[PDB]
């Protein structure tokens, strides 16, 4: 229900508005990609351990973390709105990634001739 | 008075109309002649074609040309514009606009220096003052 | 002169080795033949008299198959040098006008007699000569007596005369023929309204002219090249106000009032309508019974109206 | 973020659906015909324009494979996005027409002896 | 300041301007500054090779650059990843085109280069396609594609799928063919024009040029074998 | 990211004295016409000339030896580079035992100028002129033949000689 | 089968040739071995004639120089009927081995001698 | 094909031909497109076949003559590179850059 | 993309020349950009102002190249030849007037209301969308992102000279203008530092394996005559494989993709242009307009069709 993904009219800095509550929104975000990852694809795939885990740190940082400034200096991303902008679209992503399931075996083996240049 | 004003009209498709557009620049002024090219082929004189030609392009270029008044010329400048130029061996190029329109002064070489587009004017207004056009009314 | 297998190739610059002279060839028949005969590859000699007119002949062929001499018919060594080198040489010649300095006479006579002792001179093989329709010998248009004295000079020196004889012509640009049509602010002559007869389309015209210019047996025979079907007369001209101006607005005037203003027409800058054509007028096609036509040279022109929807359609109302 | 004439590409399945669909394109690319000849002012006539159309489909009436028929169906739609406003201009247009005889003269009557 | 140009104060320098010495371009490395990229790079590719193990294949990877090949007929699961994953956050694509091979029978690779914002990298992605059967485009993902697959289109006939507008841009609007495979000549087959009888109809004909595109056919022993170098 | 609001302070009054009336814009007027009392700068080009550097390139003048032999050997290096093939060449053993040019032929209808062929002929004798020279009324003009690049060095090679001994040490 | 994207009547009319390229005699070195080679014949009347006006050889052929490069004669060979027309394999020729002791300069009772 | 001649010029300062297969007459050169034309268009080669005749033949009393052509005022290298060539036989006195003719004395 | 293809190196003085002739280059380019646009926008004296030290930078090309504008003045081996010692003293005297001339056309346009109602917010690309559409350079980092190549992977001596990048706030034409403004006073740091640091050694790349041979020993030479010969008869061999390589032209990240065979010859070159993805946006740019801002926004995007294909 976080309708804070991008703001509108108000002036940040690259052509993307100020949220107005980014932390709340961010961590109900973060609650919600591991309420829908966790319990639709295992735990044996890589994809869920590497998303699942970066979530929880995220998470972490913007948990501890007071400030719109100091979670940018320990995110590694760009501006906070920005932050939450990318926090969106992996919940969507994992949403979808529930369909073509990724974790199955590789579907095609090409005939290894396309898989040849020179030499 | 034919010799004295000469406006063109750009068509101006490359490269060579960068330079027609030096010629327009202060150092070797059109203005100093005359040349004051408007944007409209009916009020225009000569149609310099620059720049290369495509296939795609050329009958677009002789509906320019044919909306335009009698006394009219036509300089290719460019070495694209005559013989075909650079390319020459493309599906896409038409192989000198001798396969189009008839050309009264060529223009050699990528691009010709502003110095080789004012001598082919001055070739050109040469060749104007030898047209002789009220004698041969009177058919010598 | 001797060549290979036939005419119609199927590639530009597969060129021909025949080497074309065309008098005349600025204006209105001279260039579709031309047009037909540089994109077939033949070296074409097209001298003129205009440097500003010569220019739109150059684009139908690509290099060395289109080139100018300074002719003159005045000058005999301007001819002589002009025909050196060709191979066949056409003339479509003669204006429909007088001039401020040639008569109807030494346009198509001496000048014609000129041009083909040239010819006997440089043994060229295949001169062709075009000459009017209904070329006689008698009086009443100077025009059709002139054309007359042509063909006969023609045939005097050099049995080598093929003899062309189309008759009103019908293309893009018709000198009076469609221009009197379509820009037309008062076609107002002819004492006799109707009684016209045969138009040929132009394309035609030069079709003829193209096959009958390379192949042989058919040396001293003349061709008449006869309208398709109609003849028609100047009821065309309601098929022309078929468009919808209908501004034809002929108003058949009488013959001697109608002299003045061809008598003006010798002052003015540009020729208007002199009267040689206002004879032809009442004339009509002297149609020969024996001359080869289409049929012979294996053609069939195209009939009038419906390439008038196309030849006459800038000129609609909306 | 838009069209010109709502060109899709979308190719089905079946050979039944393709024929379906080919043929409501042989409709427009039909209908279109006096908004052509209006549109280019051409010489010929409008029946003119329609036999060629149908020598046009019937050059492609015996091909098997719906995996070939899907980029036929696309050119020929294509081709009608590309006739059906201004990008075609007349000199363009006239490709596809061998309208006159007489700009050829006498030539091969596909015999093999005037092949000498 | 002042003292600059023209109308002068007469003061200007032409002298004594030099460094006068013997060069020391003391280096011999061809490519030592990507190894450590590379050993990097190998790792990130075993990450995405690990992370979508059905929808990729072999990653390839090749001096500071990458590559992953993917299976053609399934992209845009893979894009809606690898363009838009956290910790693949590159959302920016610079170029998609097309490379014929005709040797296999797959014949059109179908080559894709993305650029990140946040992380500065670049990657390439190929799919297979044969003029015969399509892959989809990815104009579903972001509207800077609907531009270049037109173009991929024209240059090749690798048909494409799901997708708005797919005209020609890069050719004439009556020519057929498509010039970028390796199938007709630099000549092409129609293109001459010329406009005389038939008034200003511009119409082709049969593409005869005035001297031939003389070709370059010879070739020496041969090249090189590559000194190979890989983290592992 | 400046979060910048800047509602209030830029002026009192003034604001609406440089809105109201065009002092930003009559700014730009006193320097066009600050501009207009300075140097011109054309150059009378049937009468005076731009710089022409020895590097510029021109008409493909064939150079010869002091007391030249037609120093051309038709080596083919400048047929294999020019980047439009507008080098046909065709070569003999001419009677006196060297090799020589048949015929020498430069496509000026399609020479891009990008003097390779000057920078690969390696006994310098197809050589770029800085003479703009041109102008032909035909294509028939253009099509140089040998007897046009030999005569074209023969015409000059005065400027040819300033060109390469300001050059022949960096080429 | 119908061609998708050639608009020329090559695929009824011309004989094409897939051949591997012979190994050059005059120098050593054998890179044109490891191809093969798609060529269009100059069975024309068209056929690269004579200018007459600078004398080029301007040709009639729109497709006169032109090689693939393939890399088998049978990928080759599918292409060639894949895209369609009629075509013409030729077979290379090997070298075969023979022994080459260098001390072959040694005789019994025999008349000819060498160096 | 036909007679006519226009007798204003021969092949060069040399009169025949300058090699195998390089003709001086104009009627195979296609006679159609001089006409109205000057015949002061350039045939401006002295034919260095004459060149060499103007020349005079260089003696070395080595074994080896080397041959550059270079001036001795340009800064740079301009003449054709450095061939060394035999004196041997008399009759092979030919640089084959140059045509200068080295003969053993 | 061809050196990147040879595991070679050009040597310091070569890097240095191609860099200052990359910002003389990028001088001129962006010159003609604003030129053509503000004619197109309406006002004469700007475009003849900024031609006329176009013409000296036309001469300074001409002091190098063969012709005015138009040069194989580069090669994949560095460059052509050295540069002339007058060019090196005169190019100082040139960019000592540069900056105020460049002030001059500046002041007439930066600060007018026209140029501030002529271009107002007007055809905003967020960032968000920048990036989907395929967009760099000027109108990128117009849109507030800092990053364009050459600060952030610095191919050629950029990583050695202090370059500092305009960024904009704004994703419209008016940021687009003066971040242009801005790249000219940025590069002329760039053409003074590089008059300053010049070193002296080989401008080619130093062996002759690859490139072309020296022209002096080329005839005092076996080796240097079989270079030269294969040099230009055969090119030379490229090792195979893939690259792609991009760097920020003054109109955008220019890519080119080159697939080489291992032979002489080229087996793929595509290009990638700026001027052939922004005219692609250029329909998701172009809504809700009125045409006099159409033919503004032609010219901010940099739309000179000769790179489309
Ligand atoms: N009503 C008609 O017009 C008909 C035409 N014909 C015949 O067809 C032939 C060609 O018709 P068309 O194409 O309209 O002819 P044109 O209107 O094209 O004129 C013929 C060209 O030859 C030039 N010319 C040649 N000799 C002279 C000369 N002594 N004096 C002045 N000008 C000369 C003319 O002017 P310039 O010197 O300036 O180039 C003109 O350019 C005509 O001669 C006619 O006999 C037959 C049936 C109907
Ligand atoms: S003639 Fe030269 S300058 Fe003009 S478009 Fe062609 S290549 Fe460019
Ligand atoms: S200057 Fe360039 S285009 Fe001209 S012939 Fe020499 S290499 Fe070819
Ligand atoms: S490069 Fe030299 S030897 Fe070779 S063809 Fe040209 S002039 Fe003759
Ligand atoms: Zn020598």
């Amino acid at each position: 229900v976080l309708v804070q993904m991008r703001e509108g009219t108000p002036i940040g800095l690259t052509g993307i508005y100020q949220h107005p509550n980014p932390r709340p929104a961010l961590i109900a975000l973060y609650e919600a990609t591991l309420k829908e990852l966790q319990d639709k694809h295992p735990k044996d795939s890589v994809y869920r351990q590497s998303i699942e885990n970066l979530t929880a740190h995220r998470k972490q940082i913007v948990e501890d973390n007071e400030v719109s400034e100091v979670i940018e200096n320990k995110i590694g991303a760009g501006l906070i709105e920005e932050v939450v902008i990318q926090a969106h679209e992996e919940l969507e992503l994992a949403k979808k990634m529930s369909e073509w399931k990724p974790w199955e075996e590789l579907e095609e083996k090409p005939l290894e001739d396309q898989w040849v240049y020179f030499n | 008075a034919r010799q004295g004003s000469f406006w063109p009209v750009t068509f101006g498709l490359a490269c060579c109309a960068v330079e027609m557009m030096h010629v327009s620049a202060p150092r070797y002024d059109q203005d100093r002649l005359g040349i004051i090219f408007r944007a409209s082929p009916r009020q225009s004189d000569i149609m310099i074609v620059a720049g290369t030609l495509t296939n795609k392009m050329a009958p677009v270029l002789r509906q320019v040309y044919d909306q335009m008044p009698e006394p009219r010329w036509v300089i290719s400048m460019g070495s694209c514009a005559n013989g075909g130029g650079y390319y020459h061996f493309s599906y896409s190029v038409v192989r000198g606009c001798d396969r189009i329109v008839p050309v009264d002064v060529y223009v050699p070489g990528c691009p010709p220096t502003s110095e080789a587009l004012m001598y082919g004017v001055f070739q050109l207004q040469r060749k104007m003052r030898n047209t002789k056009i009220t004698r041969m009314w009177y058919r010598k | 002169g001797k060549t290979l297998i036939a005419k119609g190739t199927g590639g530009r610059s597969s060129r021909t080795g025949y080497t074309a002279t065309v008098f005349g060839a600025n204006g209105f028949l001279g260039s579709y033949l031309t047009a037909k005969l540089a994109k077939h590859g033949t070296t074409v000699v097209v001298p003129y008299r205009e440097e500003m007119a010569k220019r739109h002949l150059k684009v139908t062929g690509d290099l060395g198959v289109v080139n100018f001499l300074e002719m003159d018919l005045r000058n005999l060594e301007s001819i002589d040098e002009a025909v050196r080198h060709s191979d066949i040489v056409v003339n479509l010649i003669g204006r429909e006008y007088e001039t401020k300095n040639f008569n109807y006479y030494d346009v198509h006579v001496e000048g014609a007699r000129r041009i083909a002792e040239a010819v006997k001179k440089h043994n060229i093989a295949r001169y062709i000569h075009v000459s009017a329709f209904n070329a006689e010998i008698d009086s009443p248009s100077e025009f059709n007596h002139t054309k007359g004295l042509g063909e006969q000079v023609t045939k005097d020196i050099v049995p080598w005369a093929t003899i062309v004889r189309p008759a009103p012509m019908f293309g893009r640009e018709d000198k009076w023929f469609l221009d009197r049509m379509a820009r037309s602010p008062c076609l107002v002559s002819a004492n006799k309204f109707q009684e016209t007869s045969n138009p040929v389309h132009v394309i035609d015209v030069a079709a003829a002219l193209e096959r009958i210019c390379f192949d042989d047996s058919t040396v001293a025979q003349t061709f008449e090249l006869y309208g398709p079907q109609k003849f028609t007369q100047k009821q065309i001209i309601d098929m022309v106000s078929e468009t919808l101006r209908k501004e034809v607005r002929h108003i058949e005037l009488p013959k001697a009032l109608y002299q003045a203003y061809t008598k003006a027409t010798q002052a003015i800058w540009w020729p208007t309508y002199s009267p040689d054509q206002v004879e032809r007028q009442f004339l009509s096609q002297k149609i020969d019974p024996s001359a080869k036509t289409f049929n012979d040279l294996d053609l069939t022109p195209m009939e009038l109206p419906d390439l008038m929807f196309k030849l006459i359609r800038p000129y609609r109302v909306n | 973020i838009a069209t010109a004439f709502a060109e899709t590409v979308k190719f089905s399945g079946s050979k039944q659906e393709l024929q379906k669909r080919t043929l409501a394109l042989y409709r427009q690319f039909l209908r279109g015909a006096p908004t052509f000849a209006d549109l280019y002012e051409v010489q010929f006539s409008i029946p003119t324009i329609r036999t060629k159309i149908r020598q046009e489909f019937e050059r492609h009436r015996f091909v098997d494979d719906l995996s070939i028929q899907n980029v036929l169906y696309a050119k020929g739609h294509m081709e009608y996005q590309e006739c059906i406003n201004f990008w075609k201009q007349q000199a363009q247009f006239l490709k596809y027409f061998p309208e006159e005889d007489d700009i050829q003269g006498r030539h091969q009557p596909s015999n093999f002896v005037d092949k000498f | 300041q002042a003292a600059p140009s023209w109308e002068n104060i007469k003061d200007i320098r032409l002298d004594p301007k030099v460094h006068v010495d013997e060069v020391y371009e003391p280096i011999v490395n061809p490519a030592d500054r990507y190894l450590q990229h590379v050993s990097d790079l190998h790792q990130y590719a075993k990450y995405i090779m690990a992370a979508l193990p059905k929808y990729i294949q072999g990653f390839s990877v090749w001096k500071d650059e990458l590559t992953l090949h993917v299976a053609p007929s399934a992209v845009i699961p893979v894009t809606t990843f690898l363009r838009d994953n956290t910790s693949t956050q590159y959302k920016s694509i610079i170029d998609i085109t097309a490379v014929d091979y005709p040797s296999r029978e797959n014949r059109f690779e179908v080559v894709y280069n993305f650029l990140s914002v946040r992380h500065n990298s670049r990657i390439r992605l190929k799919t297979y396609a044969t003029e015969v059967t399509p892959v989809p485009s990815i104009t579903c993902l972001y509207e800077g594609a609907n531009w270049f697959e037109r173009e991929a289109y024209d240059m090749y006939g690798v048909f494409f799928e799901g997708h708005p507008d797919l005209r020609r841009i890069m050719t004439d609007y009556g020519f057929e063919g498509h010039p970028l495979r390796k199938d007709f000549p630099l000549t092409g087959y129609t293109e001459v024009r010329w406009d005389e009888e038939k008034r200003r109809v511009v119409y082709e004909p049969l593409e005869l040029t005035q001297a031939f595109r003389n070709f370059s056919a010879g070739s020496t022993a041969w090249e090189p074998v590559g000194p190979g170098r890989d983290d592992r | 990211r400046p979060a910048t609001w800047e509602e209030s302070e830029e002026g009192a009054l003034s604001k609406a004295t440089k809105y109201f009336l065009l002092a930003e814009m009559f700014r730009g007027l006193y320097v066009v016409l600050e501009q207009f009392f300075r140097a011109p700068y054309t150059i009378y080009y049937p009468f005076e000339k731009g710089p022409v550097s020895p590097r510029f390139r021109g008409e493909h003048a064939l150079r010869r030896y002091p007391s030249g032999e037609e120093r051309c050997i038709a080596c083919k290096l400048c047929e294999a580079i020019c980047p439009a093939l507008a080098i046909t060449i065709d070569a003999e053993e001419r009677i006196d035992g060297s090799r020589r040019t048949t015929k020498y032929d430069i496509d000026m209808t399609k020479c891009i100028y990008c003097g390779y062929c000057q920078e690969s002929c390696p006994v310098d004798a197809i050589v770029e002129t800085p003479n703009v020279e041109y102008a032909t009324e035909t294509r028939e003009e253009l099509l140089y033949n040998k007897e046009k690049l030999l005569a074209n060095g023969d015409k000059w090679e005065l400027e040819l000689q300033y060109a390469l001994d300001a050059d022949a040490p960096y080429r | 089968e119908i061609v998708s994207g050639a608009p020329a009547e090559l695929s009824r009319n011309r004989v094409v040739r897939i051949y591997q390229q012979a190994k050059p005699a005059t120098q050593s070195g054998e890179y044109g071995t490891f191809a093969w080679r798609l060529d269009w014949d100059i069975v024309d009347v068209a056929n690269r004639w004579e200018n007459d006006l600078i004398g080029w050889q301007s040709s009639g052929d729109y497709m006169q120089a032109t090689q693939m490069k393939f890399t088998s004669k049978e990928s080759a060979i599918k292409f060639a009927n894949k895209q369609g027309w009629d075509f013409y394999i030729q077979e290379p020729h090997h070298r075969k081995f023979r022994v080459k002791q260098y001390a072959n300069n040694f005789v019994h009772s025999y008349g000819k001698l060498k160096h | 094909i036909p007679e006519e001649y226009t007798k204003q010029a021969p092949n060069r300062d040399s009169t025949w031909a300058p090699a195998q297969a390089s003709k001086t007459e104009i009627y195979k050169n296609n006679m159609v497109r001089f006409e109205q034309k000057d015949l002061s268009k350039q045939p401006m080669p002295y034919a260095g076949i004459e060149l060499i005749a103007q020349q005079p033949v260089r003696f070395v009393h080595g074994n080896t003559a080397v041959c550059d052509g270079a001036n001795h005022n340009g800064p740079g290298a301009q003449g054709h590179p450095k061939i060394f060539i035999n004196v041997d036989a008399p009759g092979s006195h030919a640089c084959q850059y140059c045509g200068t003719r080295y003969e053993k004395e | 993309a061809v050196e990147k293809l040879l595991n070679v190196e050009v040597p310091l003085r070569g890097k240095y020349i191609r860099t200052m002739f990359g910002e003389i280059t990028r001088v001129l380019n962006h010159l003609m950009s604003v030129c053509s646009h503000a004619m197109d926008v309406g006002a004469l004296t700007p475009f003849l102002w900024g031609f006329e030290e176009r013409e000296k930078l036309m001469e300074f090309y001409e002091r190098v190249s063969g012709a005015r504008l138009h040069a194989a003045y580069v090669r994949p081996g560095g460059v052509s030849q050295d540069l002339p010692a007058g060019l090196l003293d005169d190019i100082y005297m040139w960019a000592t007037q540069f900056g105020d001339r460049l002030d001059e056309i500046e002041e007439l346009l930066t600060d007018n209301r026209i140029w501030k109602l002529r271009t107002v917010n007007i055809g905003t690309v967020t960032a968000q969308d920048a990036l989907n559409l395929g967009l760099s350079g000027p109108m990128l980092r117009g849109s507030g992102i800092p990053f364009d190549i050459r600060k952030n992977a610095p191919y050629d001596a950029y990583d050695k000279v202090d370059f500092d990048v305009p960024v904009g706030m704004n994703g419209d034409c008016y940021d687009r203008y003066l971040i242009r403004m801005a790249e000219f006073r940025q590069s002329l740091r760039i053409i003074e530092q590089c008059c300053n640091d010049m070193p002296a050694g080989a401008v080619k790349v130093e062996d002759f394996k690859i490139n072309s041979p020296p022209r002096n020993l080329m005839k005092e030479d076996m080796e240097a005559l079989i270079h030269h010969f294969l040099l230009y008869t055969k090119g030379y061999s490229v090792p195979p494989g893939e690259t792609y390589t991009a760097i920020e032209a003054p109109k955008g990240e220019m890519g080119v993709y080159v697939v080489s065979d291992g032979s002489e010859r080229p087996y793929k070159c595509k290009i990638r242009a700026p001027g052939f993805a922004h005219l692609g946006a250029f329909d998701h740019i172009a809504r809700g307009h009125f045409l006099p801002d159409a033919v503004a926004i032609i010219g901010t995007m940099d739309l000179v069709f000769g790179e489309v294909d």
